[PDB]
């Protein structure tokens, strides 16, 4: 449509384009100690031969480290569903507040609105924590690992 | 009947859980001598408010209701002391003011907290806060009005608080602070609930039909007309049955005030505070169930076995025989050998 | 192949397997837990529904 | 005409950009597959 504030602001649900650009710094944000690292393989290492003597380098030294290190993203997804549904509820009160004069109706139609956004809130983490888990479940090295 | 948002408060109760309802804080302003601490007694049910003509209301006092089986009371001052005679609560708070403020008409910013435990109350935030008044007496100093507006605003001006407007029925409306600070931090009346609270008083010959109806100074939420007990029903300590049954014979004797009879005194101002309540706890509860949800997706999965426990049952001794020993021989084949 | 056939050689088979007092008391604080939750939720329905 | 210069672009993007998807499919359907049909079975079977 047309009447865009092109001087006042950067706004109007073009925030949450800052969320899908600002996700990928809450990503990077953690950090960990490469000796913890270090220790945490010669124990996984150590802990998958048991007893044997170790000819290679098992493939569960590998597996039990990338899970380790996936479970850590769980939290920064659902602080941006989190943020992202701020933005929605802070837009239907500037389309709801702000042009009615008429009491009681602004109230129901930013109540109903709020009330279907959290329903949803509800089904999109149950869908981000089975993508997730979905990450866990395989190890795939066929697409850009690094080939021998 | 338990309205059912005290239904759910008992069974977050029941549960032993930290999950609660968000409710606001609901504050109470008047104006000297207007009887706004009157109207919190008749609205908890025990009176142990201080109460009088004067500048009875010293502090702020913030009462918080608990849902509890044993009913009491408990100050942060007095650590480990149950009151169960809340005719000395009277007696504490009092010493507790004059402690602070001093026994010259003095105020205090300084809150009294107070907590008060009973079966079948929400976890509401009651603020009792002094009246204002334009000409100070008593060593109080010549800016006394504007401690008193620096108190209020930091109660009043809050978001999620309601504010009920205390207003006297003998003095003209046209007069009333309480109606001027709501005016002033609720310009749209979504929070703002009138009371009128002396229809006894008022001068033979006049009425106020013309405010009870919404007409005079129209307010979204409309004025609650209501008598509480006089100086001297206080005095001869008047039974709250008494005096609410008097109250119910003033309004249905009043030729000005039968048609109105249904909307008017205190259990009114319950019903329409419990309506507030419940309506605001609307699009919280998707929360609420999805977690209580998720804690039954967990527990139930297990209950199985123990909705059916009996003690004579060698078929479940069989199979939890077998399962453990199954887990304990692969536990070990695991852990030794690092598979 | 052995250990189940030794455990059902010891003692009489009418004391092994008996429940300490520790799962007795979990078992009533659970179906309690569990009595009360589902009446939370029945409430909630209740209050939606109006 | 100019307009086909345009087409030929907008040609150009698509394959690229499917190509993107064609990884995504690739990579999703097996640990899809290991999460829901495989490994629910082991947890059975043990
Ligand atoms: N007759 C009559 N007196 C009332 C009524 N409401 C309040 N009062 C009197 O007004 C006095 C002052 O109010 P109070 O309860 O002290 O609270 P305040 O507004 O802080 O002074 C009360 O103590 C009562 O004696 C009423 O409805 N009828
Ligand atoms: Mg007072």
């Amino acid at each position: 449509g047309d009447q865009i504030d092109t001087y006042e602001l950067s706004g109007g649900a073009r925030i949450n384009r800052i969320f899908h650009e600002r996700f990928p710094f809450e990503l990077v944000k953690m950090e960990f100690d490469e000796k913890e690292l270090r220790r945490e393989i010669s124990y996984a290492i150590k802990n998958i031969h048991g007893i044997r003597t170790g000819l290679f380098t098992p493939d569960m030294a590998f597996e039990t480290i990338v899970k380790k290190q996936v479970k850590k993203i769980r939290e920064p997804c659902l602080k941006c569903v989190d943020m992202v549904i701020s933005e929605l509820i802070s837009t239907v009160r500037q389309c709801t507040k702000k042009l009615q004069q008429y009491p009681r109706l602004r109230e129901e139609m930013e109540r109903i609105v709020t009330t279907h956004i959290r329903e949803r809130e509800g089904r999109t983490k149950e869908q981000v924590m089975l993508l997730i888990d979905i990450e866990l479940a395989y190890m795939n090295t066929n697409h850009e690992d690094f080939i021998g | 009947l338990i309205p059912l948002v005290n239904r759910l408060q008992d069974a977050f109760s029941a549960i032993g859980q930290n999950a609660d309802l968000d409710l606001p804080q609901i504050a109470v302003v008047g104006g000297q001598s207007a009887g706004a601490s009157s109207v919190l007694e008749n609205f908890v049910g025990r009176d142990f408010l201080p109460r009088g003509s004067g500048i009875v209301t010293r502090r702020p006092l913030v009462l918080q209701l608990v849902n509890a089986t044993t009913e009491y009371a408990e100050f942060l001052h007095c650590k480990g002391k149950k009151f169960t005679d809340f005719e000395e609560v009277r007696l504490e708070i009092e010493a507790e003011t004059d402690r602070v403020t001093g026994t010259n008409k003095g105020i205090s910013p300084v809150p009294i907290n107070l907590r008060v435990y009973s079966p079948h109350v929400l976890n509401l935030t009651l603020v009792d806060l002094p009246g204002m008044t334009k000409v100070p007496v008593g060593d109080q100093p010549p800016d006394i009005e504007f401690q008193i507006r620096d108190m209020l605003m930091q109660f009043v001006t809050k978001e999620n608080c309601l504010i009920l407007a205390v207003s006297p029925a003998n003095s003209d409306l046209a007069n009333s602070d309480a109606l001027k600070v709501a005016k002033e931090v609720d310009p749209q009346g979504q929070r703002t609930i009138g009371v009128i609270t002396k229809l006894d008083l008022m001068d033979e010959g006049t009425d106020a039909r013309d405010v009870l109806e919404n007409k005079l100074l129209p307010l979204r939420r409309g004025y609650i007309g209501v008598v509480n007990r006089s100086q001297k029903d206080i005095d001869g300590k008047k039974d709250i049955t008494a005096a609410l049954a008097a109250e119910r014979k003033f309004f249905l004797s009043h030729p000005s005030y039968r048609h109105l009879a249904d909307r008017m005194g205190t259990p009114y101002l319950q019903k329409v505070l419990n309506q507030q309540l419940t309506n605001h706890i609307r699009d919280t509860l998707p929360g609420l169930r999805n977690k209580l949800q998720s804690q039954l997706l967990s527990i139930e999965k297990e209950v199985e076995e123990y909705k059916n426990f009996r003690p004579d049952d060698p078929a479940r001794k069989t199979k939890a025989l077998l399962q453990m020993v199954q887990q304990f021989a692969v536990d070990f084949e695991k852990r030794i050998e690092g598979s | 192949s052995e250990l189940l056939a030794n455990l059902y050689s010891c003692g009489d088979q009418n004391t092994l397997m008996e429940e300490s007092a520790e799962q007795a008391q979990r078992r009533d604080e659970m179906l309690r837990m569990y009595h009360a939750l589902k009446e939370a939720l029945s409430i909630i329905g209740n209050i939606n529904t109006t | 005409p100019q307009l086909e210069r345009q087409v030929e672009t907008i040609r150009n993007l698509v394959d690229s950009y499917m190509a993107i998807v064609n990884k995504t499919v690739r990579d999703l359907m097996p640990k899809t597959i290991m999460h829901l049909m495989i490994n629910n079975t082991k947890e059975f079977i043990f």
